[PDB]
């Protein structure tokens, strides 16, 4: 099936910011945030 | 009871139909089933 939904999704080809670590700034939370991490 | 038309009240989802075993691949979070017509097709038994 090809079910179509409406919800808070991360846009495709959207703009995401990459951080490093080596101080832990607070980032705004609005309509949900997306988190990714490879370690 | 399977292979017999019976009114069911599975977790408050009242209705009527015939229940049977399925070969489907319900994910652990899954509880309900549906089709492109958006009607309940399969249900997961809470107690088994
Ligand atoms: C992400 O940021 C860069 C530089 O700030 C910008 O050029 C780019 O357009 C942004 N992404 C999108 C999808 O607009
Ligand atoms: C429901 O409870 C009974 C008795 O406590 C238990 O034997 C059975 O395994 C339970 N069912 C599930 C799906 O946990």
């Amino acid at each position: 099936v090809l079910h179509l939904t409406q919800d808070l999704f991360l846009p495709f080809f959207s703009n995401v910011t990459w951080f490093h670590a080596i101080d832990n700034p607070v980032l705004p939370f609005n309509d949900g945030v997306y988190f990714a991490s490879t370690e | 009871v399977k292979n017999k038309c019976v009114n069911f009240n599975f977790n408050g989802l009242t209705g009527t139909g015939v229940l049977t075993k399925s070969n489907k691949k319900f994910l652990p979070f899954q509880q309900f089933g549906r089709d492109i017509v958006d009607t309940t097709d399969a249900v997961r038994d809470p107690q088994t």
